[PDB]
This record gives C-alpha cells, sequence and structure tokens, in this order.
C-alpha cells in the first residue's frame, strides 16, 4: 500500500514542479464513522463473554445442546443457499 | 475465542 501510494506521489510530484485535503479528511471521518461502532460492538460482546465466563465456573450441559439444534439449522439453510447458488450458476452456463 | 464470543453476542442479540 505504502509502495503504491509513493509511486503516484512521484507522479504528481513530477507533475507539480484546498479541496482535495478537506476532502481527505472527511474521508478520514467517514472511515473511523463505522470503526467507532465496531468498537462498541466488540465491547458489549467482551462484556457478555466476560459475563459467560463467570458462569464458565461449571453450569448446565444443555446449552450446547442448544447450540447443536441451531448449529443444525444454520448448517441447512446455508445449504439451501450454496446450492441455489450452485444451480443459478449452472443455469447461466447453460444459457 | 472471538468467534465464540461473536456467537454468544448473535445468542445475546437474537
Amino acid at each position: 500500500e505504502e509502495l503504491k501510494n509513493a509511486e503516484i506521489a512521484l507522479r504528481t510530484q513530477k507533475t507539480p514542479p484546498n479541496t482535495a485535503p478537506a476532502d481527505y479528511f472527511h474521508t478520514l471521518v467517514q472511515q473511523f464513522e463505522v470503526q467507532l461502532q465496531q468498537y462498541r460492538q466488540q465491547i458489549e460482546e467482551l462484556e457478555n463473554h466476560l459475563a459467560t465466563q463467570s458462569n464458565t465456573l461449571h453450569l448446565s450441559p444443555q446449552d450446547l445442546s442448544m447450540a447443536m439444534q441451531k448449529l443444525y439449522q444454520t448448517f441447512v439453510a446455508l445449504a439451501a443457499q450454496l446450492q441455489a447458488v450452485n444451480e443459478n450458476f449452472k443455469m447461466l452456463k447453460e444459457q | 475465542l472471538q468467534e465464540i464470543q461473536q456467537a454468544g453476542e448473535r445468542l445475546r442479540s437474537k
């Protein structure tokens, strides 16, 4: 990334020898806009996993069963998605 | 486990 930046920089330099900086600043705004929420989500998840590890002392075996049933449902609807993509691409290669 | 933490988060959010 740095190398491509420097190459284009050299080109622009050989061309030279305020709107752009304000636009770059606003882009720097946009970049972090979502990242603040990424931090907030990861923080709420850190609190959640900390609370769960507080229960990680022993607990009752059933939650695994719940996650396994949701896992089979997830893989099933995912097979729906993947089979759908396969069938549509096969219709394309037919066309 | 950050994916496990995310999945526990998805349990918590769903």
